């Protein structure tokens, strides 16, 4: 019986850091072992195919080992780039069928040169009954926390790439339908850098 | 590798058909099911028109490879658990030293009833003048609210052309009320442009949300409008 | 030990 | 000094008589240790040497599942070669395959092998660089391009440089008493008169391992290699081998002919004559 | 395609000593294709429990087989090996010679 396990489940690491992704399998009689990256949309894309008797494979910044005796594989990613952020699946081919691992999600946090944290109240739309608060231009080290009340909804952090200006920026969004909503008190629970520009109106 | 259809919303007890076209020159096709509780699971493999390998494929799942090397997959008597991502893969042949090439994948959602299907309401939010004065760049936020299920594709369109740079979209749709009752979903997105580009009033910004819901073939007896597969948009000007 | 490989003609 | 591990495969199709028959055997030097016959009840890889029975059941399950997959691949290849050569589906054809590795006293790879044959003639073989192929005709060139695209040589190169040498050295240690100790031949010379003026001297070599041996007759220091009848080295039946050489000698001059035998198990090459 | 006639050798595993058990071997080699019929004979009649080795070949792709049987040689008894191949006009018999 073949059982493929991948540790860890998730991984958020700063760009440029070397990564070690592990894969273990219980049945050593395998034809090969592959590493796939899954991005939402395109799907699975093969990265490295280690032959049954091969003990190592390399392709650019990717370097993967294979020890069938122990039942272990390890993918080494060197100089992590923001593009490498995806889920990484460990696949194995046996006599009867193919087995896939649980997966390891990867988030390569970029580096913001100047942290310019600021919470802005964008104009409410005539169509909508809510007002939106934007936490943007903060450092990739801030752990965005969810809201205390159920009438205010906070999104997870996210990065955008202005390639024309070679600029990267984080962004978080919060909104609420109650009129007792203030963007200064929106991210009340989340530990906010005390240099955050609060343009109180 | 191409697959059809792209999205697929249906109810329990119904029947769907998934088709796959491998790469030209490839003689082997593979079907996979990616579910949250079981991960990526191998279903069946056909090679040059004949069945070669088989996994834990249910009796109510029917597949076949045609002489043109295209493959079909029939999922019958659908259950809630059949909601998963269905991938198709192809290889040149049955070589153990070669790799597979996966397709985009078909997303299947099986509901108990189609009564709770709702399209989203979207609205863009124009940038704040404080940010324009403090960072010399303008961020547009697009909120999509009140939709179920989570078969939404958000995209920004500037001057009738889709843009991909400077755009952020949430990875997963957020549930409004995380509770037992099937609550509707939310989704935010950001688009950042130059402050000079936002000042110019001849440029047009458009946040488009492609919602997949019911088809016209399905019946609808409820009083409200049918939540058909539609596109909801919202615009803003400089 | 035999080799584990499938390579059809 | 030199040691080798070899695996042989033979598939002969029987149109109308059932499925094609598949038989494979494994050798460490000149000693059989594994076999698999497709025409058995529940065919499974069976041992044939005492030093291989020490392997766990997972080993046997793998080797059985490898030999049964090779038999399935040969059925596809036999039908594929019918298309390549425009042959009839009612004729019996033969597919043969052998692969193996040689190692020296250092315990590292000296030479790698992998080659196929259809109907007794060469088809495609792996070159000694373990990275290229040599096709015998344009039909094998169809297979060559497919095996180059699928990177078949890279798995074979890894196997021949790795697990083949490593598991052969494992077998040489587990069977160190029989595989690493050579058995010298037991020599003697018989006399058989043919006519009043002609007779024959037969030089015998019995019970030696490995099979490599050289029997040469000599006429006063010069070989009678043209006038010497030599027979193919034959297996005795107990993992030992036999060979003999004979010369037509004029009657009366038997003491001018000498037999010279060379074998690994012998301390020094032997010189033996007819003792009356 | 190619067709080769088999080389036949019938011999004993141990030197012939009348009255003591030994093994009578019939080594066939150099033939192609593999379809061959080999029976060990005693006084003209076949031996019923003859064992054979597994089919293998040589560098030149020619097959070889060993048909052996335990037996007790005697002076009077005559042993032989019957071989039948597609390259033969009729089945060929090679008598056992204690000096060959
Ligand atoms: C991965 O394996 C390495 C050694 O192979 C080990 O040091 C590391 O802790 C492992 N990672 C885990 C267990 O998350
Ligand atoms: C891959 O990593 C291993 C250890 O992690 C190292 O020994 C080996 O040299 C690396 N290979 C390459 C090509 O960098
Ligand atoms: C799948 O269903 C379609 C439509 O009924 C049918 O044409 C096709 O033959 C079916 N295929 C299989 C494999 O059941």
């Amino acid at each position: 019986k073949q059982e493929v396990t991948q540790i860890p489940a998730a991984l958020s690491v700063p760009e440029g850091e070397n990564l070690v992704l592990n894969c273990s399998f219980t049945d050593s009689a395998i034809y090969n072992l592959q590493w796939f990256r899954q991005d939402p949309g395109k799907g699975l894309t093969s990265l490295l195919l280690i032959q049954s008797s091969q003990r190592e494979q390399t392709s650019g910044r990717l370097n993967a080992s294979l020890d069938k005796s122990s039942g272990r594989s390890t993918l080494y990613i060197a100089a992590s780039q923001p593009g490498d952020s995806a889920t990484y699946l460990c696949a194995v081919s046996n006599f009867n069928k193919f087995y896939f691992g649980s997966g390891t999600k990867l988030n390569v946090k970029p580096n913001i040169q100047n942290p310019d944290p600021a919470v802005y109240q964008l104009r409410d739309s005539k169509s909508s009954d809510k007002s939106v608060c934007l936490f943007t231009d903060f450092d990739s080290q801030t752990n965005v926390s969810q809201s205390k009340d159920s009438d205010v909804y906070i999104t997870d952090k996210c990065v955008l790439d202005m390639r024309s200006m070679d600029f990267k920026s984080n962004s978080a969004v919060a909104w609420s339908n109650k009129s007792d909503f203030a963007c200064a008190n929106a991210f009340n629970n989340s530990i906010i850098p005390e240099d955050t520009f609060f343009p109180s109106p | 590798v191409t697959q059809t259809p792209k999205h697929l919303i249906t109810a329990t007890g119904q029947r769907v058909t998934l088709r796959c076209s491998p790469r030209s020159g490839d003689l082997s096709v593979y079907w996979y099911q990616q579910s949250l509780d079981q991960g990526l699971q191998f279903l069946i493999q056909y090679y040059n028109g004949e069945e070669r390998a088989k996994g834990n494929i249910l009796e109510r799942f029917s597949a076949q490879q045609f002489p043109d090397l295209h493959s079909e997959l029939n999922l019958s008597s659908l259950e809630l658990g059949d909601s998963a991502l269905y991938f198709c893969a192809s290889s040149v042949a049955t070589y153990s030293t070669d790799t597979q090439y996966f397709g985009p994948g078909t997303r299947l959602t099986v509901l108990e009833d189609l009564k709770n299907v709702f399209p989203p309401e979207v609205a863009v939010f124009e940038p704040s003048e404080a940010e324009i004065s403090h960072t010399q760049k303008a961020t547009l936020v697009c909120l999509a609210t009140g939709f179920y299920p989570d078969h939404v594709e958000l995209s920004w369109w500037v001057n009738g052309k889709e843009v991909h740079s400077g755009v952020c979209t949430d990875p997963q749709p957020l549930k409004e009320q995380p509770a037992l009752n099937d609550s509707r979903y939310a989704l935010s997105s950001r688009l950042r442009v130059s402050a000079t580009f936002w000042q110019n009033p001849r440029n047009h910004f458009r946040c488009q949300v492609q919602f997949y819901g019911l088809s016209e073939n399905d019946e609808w007896t409820q009083d409200r409008a049918k939540p058909v597969t539609q596109i909801v948009s919202a615009e803003a000007w400089g | 030990l035999r080799v584990m490989m499938l390579a059809p003609f | 000094g030199s040691h080798s591990m070899r695996y042989f495969h033979t598939s002969v199709s029987r149109p109308g008589r059932g499925e094609p028959r598949f038989i494979t055997v494994g050798y460490v030097d000149d000693t059989l240790f594994v076999r698999f016959d497709s025409d058995a009840a529940s065919p499974r890889e069976e041992p044939r040497a005492p030093w291989i029975e020490q392997e766990g059941p997972e080993y046997w399950d793998r080797e059985t599942q490898i030999s049964k997959a090779k038999a399935q691949t040969d059925r596809e290849d036999l039908r594929t070669l019918l298309r390549y050569y425009n042959q009839s589906e009612a004729g019996s054809h033969t597919l043969q395959n052998m692969y193996g590795c040689d190692v020296g006293p250092d315990g590292r790879l000296l030479r790698g092998y992998h080659q196929d044959a259809y109907d007794g003639k060469d088809y495609i073989a792996l070159n000694e660089d373990l990275s290229s192929w040599t096709a015998a005709d344009t039909a094998a060139q169809i297979t060559q391009r497919k095996w180059e695209a699928a990177r078949v040589a890279e798995q074979l190169r890894a196997y021949l440089e790795g697990e083949c040498v490593e598991w052969l050295r494992r077998y040489l240690e587990n069977g160190k008493e029989t595989l690493q100790r050579a058995d010298p031949p037991k020599t003697h010379v018989t006399h058989h008169p043919i006519s009043d003026h002609e007779a024959t001297l037969r030089c015998w070599a019995l019970g030696f391992y490995p099979a490599e041996i050289t029997l040469t007759w000599q006429r006063d220091g010069e070989d009678q290699t043209q006038d010497t009848e030599l027979v193919e080295t034959r297996p005795a039946g107990d993992r030992t081998f036999q060979k003999w050489a004979a010369v037509v000698v004029p009657s009366g001059e038997e003491q001018r002919y000498t037999c010279h035998v060379q074998h690994e198990g012998l301390p020094k090459p032997l010189t033996l004559r007819w003792e009356p | 395609m190619i067709q080769r006639t088999p080389k036949i050798q019938v011999y004993s595993r141990h030197p012939a000593e009348n009255g003591k058990s030994n093994f009578l071997n019939c080594y066939v080699s150099g033939f192609h294709p593999s379809d061959i019929e080999v029976d060990l004979l005693k006084n003209g009649e076949r031996i019923e429990k003859v064992e054979h080795s597994d089919l293998s070949f040589s560098k030149d792709w020619s097959f070889y087989l060993l048909y052996y049987t335990e037996f007790t040689p005697t002076e009077k008894d005559e042993y032989a090996c019957r071989v039948n191949h597609v390259t033969l006009s009729q089945p060929k018999i090679v008598k056992w010679d204690r000096d060959m």
